[PDB]
């Protein structure tokens, strides 16, 4: 319900190293790409602002007392730490989102892609030698900044303890507030003028300032931190069939980092949800209508991957006995791609194995190539200061980088619960599905800029129904698979996989022998996660890759398709319950032979707050469209012919470029459309004396074709023939602007035709 | 965070007192140099350059030290140090009332022909004198009291020895400070912490710490040269008139415009005679060169500054650049105008009918002519053809001549710190300078040296009556110079002063190096 307001009061950088084009160093951008502050620099922003406070409270003592409430409210820096700590580090009571535009401004920006260019603009820079006073060799930059007067707000969460009594309630108000108000300044070279701010709570005021003022003499030591820790009943009913499948649509409002591996200073990111991720939402949610402790540990509850959304369904792994032409084949292609489980290689071309992205369905006469899903990621490069330098150091790490699942994609998980739980809950409310409605947040830095995600339940679907075959049994590694060695170790080989099997369907299976034709494509995977119940890492998880197939000949008995169907719900393995071992029998897409297939803004309001702002934007974006369509115009000699009636004859310019240059400098004092009075005034005292009108002949009309285009207000805006529709965002803006910037396009046009046909003077001249 | 013992609020109104430009990325259509406007497109200085103005006053105040600088300013490279503890913020500058941008046009003089170079025109919009923006400084204290260092800068805004923005030698830049405010915040303390926060901080006296310090001047050679219009001088206006085509220059300054020559034409004029005195000696044509080739010659590359110019001279990469150790200001009628006044000049139409009213009110006759035209007094002029007589077709043309604006005295500025640290120290170095810039001067004031426009055709040439030689800080050798001549010949400078110039004058003259050459 809170947030904060930040009113930007000069021109503001942040975020990037790269630069894009003649720019050195460019600002960071939203999903929208408008610029924004992240959420990360508002937090470290807010919290020295708090750091200094409260610095100031405990009468400089580094630690004490007060500085105790910003751990308290900010959570621990470990990694600052000087010695022995015996408790784990508390995570934050306040989580600030990233800083947006005004949504209703950033819908007018949709597209209009010369716009948002225009919401910054080159800064430069120089530096100068000391003894010599002129810039130094290397010394120079450009530097996007954002234009003053942006408005920004973040939202903010305060998830305050159960039990903080209302005297702390109010000192962790008086100090958000304070800190705020002591906040000047963020981003790049603020120390030289950028950056500028405002920053506001809502309903935080001086009067919570004034109340600290008051009272800090009074206040004591945070309270302690708790783990909230779970709680079982026992009192779940029998697993019983069938099982209820509750598909979960997933949606990323924010980048969501899923770590994978830290290679260096970046953090990797998995293109899927993980299920152990939706663990704490099916806690927060069900577990007051049901012991959900109890049912993870029974194994009556199972949150699957939520892998992409594809045909409107979750997108599937893609199958390791696809292979794709080399040279120009592959799904990513849409052609030449081979299921090596039944058809021999092409003579000649080689072929590479599918490794990774979702394909869509597939159904046993598909007649095209199943519908292949990507997920958009992008990195996030952040900076840790050193207090007292105020610039990162090595002594404190000072830049890493997440990569993250970027913002509107779509996930499918599916929740699975067997009917006796369903029954539990119906009980209890009817509605339950209503209450699957959620946003959450997930992952690494879920509390700031990273990690929220909308949750909607739809409507329980059908259990899967394999086919039953005889002939062959066909495994699909829809997740990864976690199997135990003999041995209750993870070192599980493929030949442990087919006792499983058989061992649980009751057949016995033999690898089929066909030469050509491949009977296993696995990969090996390794998992390392952290427990943040335990505050140490989990076990390392050795198996299997999603994705891995294999296909087995039964030797004898009979596979029943009622048991393939329960393991298709259940999965195998460990740690089944986090999605781990879903797998898929008998799939067509691992059936069939694939190498003959082919694939298949609105205004401002006047009345809005933003309408001033979205001005200064505009008449950027037009001054740049005019400026760029003059140089066009007078490139060409017909044009400034058009324009002008100016020509080359020969070696002549008619007029002389004397005659030319007299004309301009009068025109210099066109300010104003009330000013044409001037440049009309110069042509008829010129049209008035003969030897001077005559040195206008030989010109297509010249003299007429000025006192036009400065005297008929409409004529440069036919001449300069821009359309300003991607240029404008404000209602009646093309009319305002229009009467606003057109003595600027008159004086620019004119000014790029007399240069333009003096430079090809020149070409003529020199001939 | 960073600790702070006191955050100190620095804050007053800056004034320019001389014409300012800071450049943007540059070109305008309506100029070539255009000036940096902020996101709402209003003139600012950017924080930016203003704190590397300060700056770079602080090294050349503390020597080029750098220990004491980075404690103050900050740095990135030594561990210890990192962000700076001056902060100064971007300020948006305020015009005067109905004033506006002025552009000022640009021609380099060709120095074989004296005639504009080819290519050599250009134009820069400047904001005029008098604009205010405010001083927008904080210091974060992490000692006791405040650092001598940034009282000894605050006494040198009050002095206005510190000029800001670009072409500081050629007229623009100067700025002053006025009603300077200290509002210091204990921020170390909860009192103080507090009034941060509510009570808008505590007020300091800043003639207390001002009078606990004596302001250290650096040394340079101010030049006061007091002269009169023999002949109508003037720099000619942007363009022609209606009634005149040829019309002075005027800029604004405050509530009235006033006719006005350029800095950068008075260093011009001086730069060339100084040229031609080496050449001379040297023997040394400047015909084969080209423009930036012409202007680069000994001594006046270290007097009026030579273009940046990156030389991978000997394997060693090097600038030639360096920037004048002379500058020049504006030099302003005692004559001045309304604006609407002299607007009624530009737009007179007829030369005797509504230009006669015009001119009446703007000389300050407004019911006496013929003492009108003893201040300004248009003149007519024709070109007669050489085998008819009469005047030939097309060539009939007016000036308003400023045959009795009286004007003030011309300000010099020698820095003559910039030139010591161009010789390494070396004050033994400098007479050959301040030898040749002696005898540039004895040449303005024996009419030599005529300025502004028309000076073949009746116009520009000047009696000096005064120059006021006042250094301060000068090297004992050069002490002699504190002086007010009025010989035009130098005589009112020792003898022995003047022989010893000489000696090292001719000493060079035997041997003509590169002097800034260690
Ligand atoms: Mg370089
Ligand atoms: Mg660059
Ligand atoms: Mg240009
Ligand atoms: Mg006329």
């Amino acid at each position: 319900g809170i947030e904060i307001t930040i009113t930007m009061q000069s021109d503001w950088h942040v975020g990037t190293g790269m630069g894009r084009g003649e720019l050195d160093s460019v600002v960071q951008r939203d999903g929208d790409n408008l610029p924004y502050i992240p959420g990360k620099t508002l937090t470290g922003i807010l919290r020295d602002s708090c750091e200094q406070v409260a610095l100031g409270l405990d009468n400089g003592q580094t630690r004490g007392l007060w500085h105790g409430w910003i751990n308290f409210i900010f959570g621990d820096q470990p990694a600052l730490a000087q010695g022995a700590i015996e408790p784990e580090p508390r995570p934050a009571l306040i989580a600030i989102g990233s800083a947006h535009l005004d949504p209703k401004l950033k819908a007018a920006f949709q597209g209009k892609k010369q716009l948002q260019e225009a919401i910054a603009f080159m800064k430069p820079g120089v530096a100068i030698d000391a003894i010599t006073g002129t810039a130094k060799k290397d010394f120079l930059r450009f530097e996007e900044v954002v234009r003053l007067g942006a408005k920004l707000t973040a939202e903010v969460e305060l998830n305050l303890p159960d039990n903080l009594s209302e005297t702390n309630k109010k000192v962790i108000a008086g100090i958000l507030a304070s800190g705020a108000k002591l906040t000047e300044r963020l981003g790049g070279k603020r120390r030289r003028g950028n950056g500028r701010c405002e920053l506001k709570f809502s309903g935080y005021s001086d009067q919570q300032i004034q109340w600290l003022k008051d009272n800090y003499q009074s206040v004591d030591q945070p309270p302690k931190y708790q783990q909230n820790k779970l709680q079982s009943a026992g009192d779940n009913p029998e697993q019983q069939p069938p099982w209820h499948i509750i598909p979960l649509t997933i949606k990323t409002l924010s980048p969501v980092v899923l770590p994978a591996r830290t290679v260096g200073n970046v953090v990797e990111c998995l293109d899927y949800i993980p299920g152990r991720y939706l663990l704490g939402y099916i806690h927060k949610t069900l577990g007051e209508y049901f012991d959900v402790s109890q049912a993870i540990a029974a194994g009556d509850l199972i949150i699957t991957n939520a892998t992409i959304k594809i045909d409107g369904k979750a997108g599937r792994a893609t199958p390791f006995c696809l292979f794709g032409e080399k040279l120009d084949g592959g799904l990513g292609k849409g052609k030449g791609v081979y299921n090596r489980f039944q058809e021999s290689e092409p003579d000649g071309i080689q072929l590479k194995g599918e490794r990774g992205g979702y394909v869509g369905q597939f159904e046993q006469e598909q007649r095209n190539l199943p519908n292949t899903g990507k997920i958009n990621s992008e990195l996030f490069t952040h900076n840790t200061i050193q207090d007292d330098v105020q610039r990162p150091t090595s002594d404190v790490g000072g830049v890493y980088s997440y990569e993250a699942i970027i913002a509107g994609q779509t996930f499918v998980a599916e929740l699975r619960l067997p009917d006796s739980l369903v029954k539990q809950i119906t009980s209890k409310n009817k509605n339950w599905q209503a209450q699957l409605k959620a946003t959450i947040r997930i992952g690494q830095s879920k509390k700031d800029q990273y990690g929220k995600i909308e949750v909607t339940s739809g409507n329980s679907a059908d259990l899967p129904k394999p086919t039953g075959n005889n002939k062959t049994l066909s495994i699909w590694f829809l997740s990864d698979i976690l199997l135990r060695g003999d041995r209750l170790n993870f070192n599980a080989t493929p030949d442990d996989l087919k006792k499983y099997l058989e061992n649980a369907l009751d057949i016995k299976l033999k690898e089929r022998s066909d030469n050509d034709l491949i009977c296993i494509a696995l990969r090996s995977q390794r998992t390392e996660s952290w427990q943040v119940r335990w505050g140490l890492p989990r076990p390392s998880l050795v198996g299997w890759q999603a994705g891995s197939c294999l296909i087995y000949d039964i030797e004898s008995g009979t596979v029943n398709a009622e048991k393939l169907q329960e393991l298709m719900i259940t999965g195998i393995g460990d740690r089944c319950t986090e999605g781990y071992g879903q797998i898929g029998f008998n799939d067509p897409l691992l059936s069939a032979s694939l190498g003959k297939l082919t694939a298949k803004s609105n205004p401002l309001p006047t009345n809005h707050p933003t309408q001033d702002y979205a001005r200064l934007i505009e008449k950027a974006a037009w001054r740049e469209a005019i400026q760029n369509k003059a140089l066009a115009l007078a490139s060409s000699r017909a044009k400034r012919e058009e324009i002008l009636g100016i020509k080359i004859m020969g070696k002549d310019s008619q007029p002389t470029m004397t005659q030319l240059g007299g004309f301009r400098s009068v025109l210099k004092r066109l300010h104003s459309r009330n000013n044409r009075d001037i440049v009309t005034g110069y042509l008829t005292a010129l049209e008035q004396v003969s030897n001077r009108k005559e040195k206008w002949s030989n010109t297509s009309q010249g003299l007429t074709k000025i006192r036009n285009l400065v005297t008929q207000e409409n004529l440069i805006w036919n001449h300069l023939d821009i359309d300003f529709s991607p240029l404008t965002i404000t209602q009646n803006g093309v009319n305002q602007l229009k009467s606003e910037l057109w003595a600027e396009a008159v004086r620019t046009l004119v000014d790029a035709i007399i240069r333009g046909h003096k430079r090809d003077l020149e070409k003529a001249q020199e001939n | 965070a960073r600790k702070v013992t006191t955050r100190w609020k620095i804050t007053g109104t800056l004034i320019a007192e001389t014409p300012l430009h800071i450049g943007g990325v540059g070109g305008d259509a309506d100029t070539d140099l255009a000036l940096a406007v902020n996101g709402a497109g209003e003139y600012y200085v950017p924080g930016t350059s203003l704190a590397g103005a300060l700056r770079g006053w602080m090294t050349q105040l503390l020597n080029n030290d750098e220990s004491q600088i980075k404690d103050l300013w900050g740095d990135h490279l030594d561990a210890k140090r990192g962000a700076s503890f001056v902060i100064v913020d971007d300020a948006v500058i305020h015009i005067p009332n109905n004033a506006d941008v002025e552009i000022r046009e640009g021609v380099g003089i060709d120095r074989h022909f004296g005639t504009a170079a080819n290519g050599f025109k250009y134009s820069r919009a400047v904001i005029p004198k008098g604009s205010k923006f405010k001083l927008p400084l904080t210091f974060d204290s992490q000692d006791d009291g405040l650092p001598n260092a940034l009282i000894q800068l605050l006494c040198a805004l009050e002095a206005g020895d510190i000029r800001l923005g670009a072409a500081k030698t050629r007229g623009l830049g100067r700025i002053k400070l006025d009603d300077l405010k200290l509002k210091s915040f204990a921020l170390d303390k909860p009192e103080g912490i507090f009034s941060a926060l509510l009570d808008q901080g505590k007020k300091l006296d800043w003639n207390q710490l001002k009078a606990n310090v004596t302001y250290q001047s650096p040394p340079y050679l101010g030049i006061s040269i007091t002269w009169n219009p023999k002949d109508p001088v003037m720099v000619k206006a942007e363009g022609d008139g209606l009634a005149i085509d040829i019309l002075p220059l005027v800029s604004q300054v405050g509530s009235d415009v006033r006719f006005v020559i350029p800095g950068s034409s008075i260093k011009g004029i001086l730069r060339t005679q100084a040229e031609r005195i080496i050449r001379t000696i040297c023997q040394s044509n400047g015909s084969e060169k080209n423009f930036l080739e012409q202007l680069r010659i000994n001594l006046v590359n270290e007097l009026f500054g030579s273009a940046s110019l990156s030389q991978k001279q000997n394997g060693k990469d090097i600038d030639l650049g360096k920037i004048g150790a002379l500058a020049v200001n504006d030099c302003f009628s005692s004559l001045s105008m309304t604006p609407d006044q002299w607007k009624a000049v530009e737009n007179a139409t007829e030369m005797t009918g509504n230009l006669q009213p015009a001119l009446k009110q703007a000389t300050g006759y407004p019911n006496n002519i013929s003492q009108a035209y003893k201040v300004l007094q248009p003149a007519m002029h024709v070109a007669v053809d050489r085998w008819t007589g009469g005047a030939a077709e097309g060539m009939l043309y007016s000036v308003l001549e400023p045959i009795g604006v009286t004007w003030e005295p011309i300000q010099v500025h020698l820095d003559i710190a910039r030139l010591k640290n161009y010789y390494h120290g070396k004050e033994e170095k400098l007479k050959p300078a301040i030898a040749l810039l002696l005898l540039v001067l004895r040449d303005l004031a024996n009419k030599k040296i005529p300025v502004g426009y028309g000076t073949n055709r009746g116009m520009g040439t000047i009696t000096v009556s005064q120059i006021t030689l006042n250094g301060k800080a000068l090297p004992t050798e050069l002490e002699p110079l504190n002086k007010t001549m009025t010989c035009p010949n130098l005589t009112d400078l020792d003898e022995a002063f003047r022989q010893d110039l000489s000696t090292a004058w001719k000493e060079w003259i035997a041997d003509p190096i590169d002097l800034c050459q260690q």
